[PDB]
């Protein structure tokens, strides 16, 4: 209780300042950090927080020694403030904050690892409600701290030109032979049967989930063109 | 409860067994740490007596019971009976298996070394406890009241302990232990009661002495001025109808016994008063560290609940203590559960991990694991 | 601040760490050059003690601290603790990065050669200082008071130095060093205090001796005439209520200890008084250069603040010194910060460029760069 927010800061430095993603003005020599502030890394940048508040801002817990006297009244307003005891959220009522916050965040996770979810992202254009104006510095930043283009390369693997098998198959059908309903089944042996009849190195292409992997850009311009000087 | 897993809080003394569920602010099922058999041979057939009569069931019917207390401040007269006290705690009231949730017990400062290893034997080897610690009485309450810089004197019925803890524990001695509390006041009454045609003879009814004590008995501000007041039968005698039926007009009996607190010379002990021992602990620390100690004094325990307990201290202290700065004593209006409120603190801390004893830790360092890591 | 760039002033001793911002006339955040740990083991958990307790935070609470001073006049008992003294200076109070602004430190005259290279190692290699110099204590104050032709005797708690600087430094020796100031007077009191039922035992409270000293203690004009005056309890004893609460009627205690200053024979040292050593330095210079030295005498330092310090000098000097011309001693009513006022001077000079050490200069002449260019 007596420990203030200032003292709490020192309790972090000693315990860490070695585990990645945490710095301060003491260890990291950076004037940007105040004598009453600290550094903390997130995704792709740096954020220095203040200490004002914290205490009364966090705990906020409320015990049943202040509620009992009030819910003992007889008025649809007074007792009304406290609906028919426990609206599907109780189990155990008196718990010193900390844990109480964990519940709001744990109840969120427990119901995510047992369902089939769907994802949707959004990007705000500008700070003027304009449907045709770009704020260079602001836009590029929005695309970066979300880590979307890294989710593009890494997910696949990490290179240049990439195409889906499921979509590569039903697209490049009328090019090579033995790629007809009389196919074998595998997406590897079939492709080998395709690229071997037209003299193409096999290591240049590799098979995984649903993405073709040919390193370096030049090969793309090499493939596309080759499909033009011998078949309009 | 879809929150965490394995957690609980407990605390025992020479009065009540304070305990509750996981992550609680106040206890839930406190009960007297008693236990006896049958001096009446319990209708031998209207059950094979056994169960000494511990818990509410025991406190309810005292007559049949020969209340023989196990742990008198420090010394444990017998450990064999302790077996079926904790068997009543975790399983009946707490309704939880000790082979799951940790346990936070209290430590009577300066307790025999042989006792710690004996206790651990009862938990780890029998009740299988993979995590537990036995914190030191006073230091706990310090973090509850919201004090970091004060002197604590936590004591109720167990043993008096002057713990100057405001910036460090386990260092110079500056601590004292005195077997003069609770049961000492409970046994002394029957003696002086003899002069008033009253005598709570056996131990069973002796326990009641404490019950009535904590509802009227007060401390005299000055025995001299209240000696002449005795003539005025108004502030002294008060009709107290004994539940059964035998009025006891306690008056001068109220402020005569408590006087022993400040004057241990009434029971053949050279032990100095609680305000002298306070000096003994302060004079050891540095010279430039007293002005802040007097500013705030942590007086805790159920013993600091009687009328005229804090005001008297401010009269005797100032005399043999520096007289320049202001002196204030912080005695929480409910300073008995100060240890439990502090217990709830350490019970929710994770740093506490570097204190308790893990199942394997015991087997890796033998039985001395306790006094090898702890202190 | 849209003026210049990279500038600061500093000064340390055996009392306070005088420092400020860029281009200042007076210091801004002075603090005691102390540092200790915990003889109390700081509630080990109510923080992993560490931080020895340096700075205002240390001076505030002395009790928990075992104030073990690092730099006793010349000798540095340990350099490892110095690491976290300057880490508190530039970063906490000064609020500036040492990897930007220069630094002007002071040099204890005739300091071990091995020390200079060690210090530079802490700045250049660790704290990265591309420009700094360590000027020589006394010479600084000379240009502040507005004197070009005088003899300086600058000393406070560190070491006594007779620096005859009125037309040249670093030349014949004519200088002396005496480890008899400040802490010497701070440790000697507890000894003689024993005869008056007082004893500031440990080092923590020893620091307070200095606090009370600089508010009452004075020097006797003539011990003989003031010996009979002792009977007259009026000019001697004076009620001083110790902040905590313990009156100390200092009287003969005031002018007994300071007598050691002029009489180093009370602590087993053949070192002659500060007025004899003055002769030793004057007799070395030419014969036709004394008449102007006596005209003006620069007495600086916090040691020259006590009552009866300048008038006594004019009594002893005239005796074993030429008696024809007039003799006047210039003792600036506030002659303690004389070094800092002079520090502000050299801090704003550009000629100073041909003195300090540039980042590259260290790597081009190895670690001996200091004693290769400076002197
Ligand atoms: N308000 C009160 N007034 C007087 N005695 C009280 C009060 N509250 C509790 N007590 C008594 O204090 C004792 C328990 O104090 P405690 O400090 O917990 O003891 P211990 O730690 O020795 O077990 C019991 O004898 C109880 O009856
Ligand atoms: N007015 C004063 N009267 C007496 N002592 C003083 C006065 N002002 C400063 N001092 C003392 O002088 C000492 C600092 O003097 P200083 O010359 O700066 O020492 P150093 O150079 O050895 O660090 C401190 O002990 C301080 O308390
Ligand atoms: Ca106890
Ligand atoms: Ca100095």
């Amino acid at each position: 209780a007596k420990s203030t927010d200032q003292t709490f800061l020192d309790s972090i430095c000693k315990q860490f300042e070695k585990n990645p993603h945490l710095q301060s003005y003491v260890v990291s020599k950076d004037r940007s950090i105040g004598d009453t502030c600290f550094r903390l890394k997130h995704y792709a940048g740096d954020v220095t927080y203040d200490v004002r508040g914290f205490l009364d801002k966090n705990k906020d817990t409320l015990f049943g020694d202040l509620i009992s006297s009030m819910q003992s009244s007889s008025d649809p307003l007074v007792q009304g403030l406290f609906p028919p005891t426990r609206p599907e959220d109780s189990k155990k009522r008196p718990e010193t904050a900390g844990s109480q916050f964990r519940n709001a965040m744990n109840a969120l996770i427990t119901t995510l690892l047992a369902c089939s979810p769907h994802y949707v992202r959004c990007i705000k254009s500008n700070d003027n409600k304009q449907a045709g104006v770009i704020d260079e510095d602001r836009v590029r930043h929005q695309v970066r701290y979300l880590g979307l283009l890294e989710n593009v390369r890494v997910r696949r693997a990490g290179f240049a030109g990439r195409i889906e098998y499921t979509r590569f198959y039903n697209r490049y059908k009328m090019l090579c032979k033995k790629t007809w309903p009389s196919f074998n089944g595998t997406a590897k042996q079939a492709t080998e049967l395709i690229l071997q009849q037209h003299n193409i190195d096999k290591e240049e292409i590799r098979m995984g989930k649903t993405k073709v992997f040919i390193r370096n850009p030049t090969t793309l311009f090499y493939f596309e063109e080759k499909r033009e000087l011998e078949m309009p | 409860d879809e929150d965490e897993t394995t957690a609980l809080v407990c605390d025992n003394g020479s009065g009540l067994v304070k305990a509750g569920f996981a992550g609680d602010d106040a206890p839930r099922a406190v009960f007297p740490s008693i236990v006896g058999r049958p001096r009446h041979q319990g209708v031998m057939v209207g059950m094979g007596q056994k169960d000494s009569y511990v818990g509410d069931e025991a406190q309810s019917k005292r007559g049949i019971l020969t209340l023989k207390y196990p742990i008198e401040h420090g010394i444990i007269t017998n450990w064999d009976d302790m077996e079926k006290i904790w068997h009543h705690t975790f399983y009946n009231e707490l309704r939880v298996a000790p082979e799951e949730h940790p346990t936070l017990l209290t430590e009577a400062p300066l307790n025999p070394k042989a006792n710690r290893e004996k206790m651990t034997q009862i938990m780890f080897e029998t009740f299988n406890v993979p995590a537990m610690y036995v914190a030191i009485q006073a230091v706990l309450s310090l973090y509850a009241s919201g004090r970091t810089t004060g002197i604590v004197l936590d004591s109720g019925d167990g043993v008096t302990h002057n713990v100057p803890i405001y910036e460090g524990y386990a260092l110079p001695h500056a601590i004292m232990r005195l077997d003069l509390a609770g049961r000492d006041l409970t046994d002394y009454l029957m003696k002086i009661l003899t002069e008033r045609g009253y005598s709570f003879v056996t131990t069973a009814e002796r326990e009641i002495v404490r019950d009535i004590k904590e509802k009227l008995c007060y401390v005299a501000l000055d025995f001299e001025n209240e000696m002449a007041t005795a003539a005025s039968s108004s502030s002294l005698e008060k009709s107290y109808e004994l539940p059964d039926g035998q009025v006891i007009t306690i008056g001068n009996e109220r402020f005569r016994c408590p006087e022993t607190l400040f004057q241990p010379s009434f029971i053949g002990m050279e032990s100095a008063g609680i305000h002298e021992t306070t000096y003994n602990s302060i004079m050891k620390c540095d010279i430039d560290i007293r002005k802040d100690l007097y500013a705030n004094n942590v007086m805790s325990g159920g013993t600091t609940m009687y009328p005229g307990i804090a005001d008297r201290m401010q009269k005797e202290i100032t005399a043999l203590a520096p007289s320049t700065m202001k002196i204030k004593i912080i005695a929480p209006p409910e300073r008995k559960y100060s240890v439990w409120i502090g217990g709830s603190i350490l019970a929710s801390l994770s740093t506490f991990q570097q204190m308790w004893i893990t199942k394997q830790e015991y087997d890796e360092a033998g039985p001395s694991i306790v006094h090898r890591k702890c202190f």
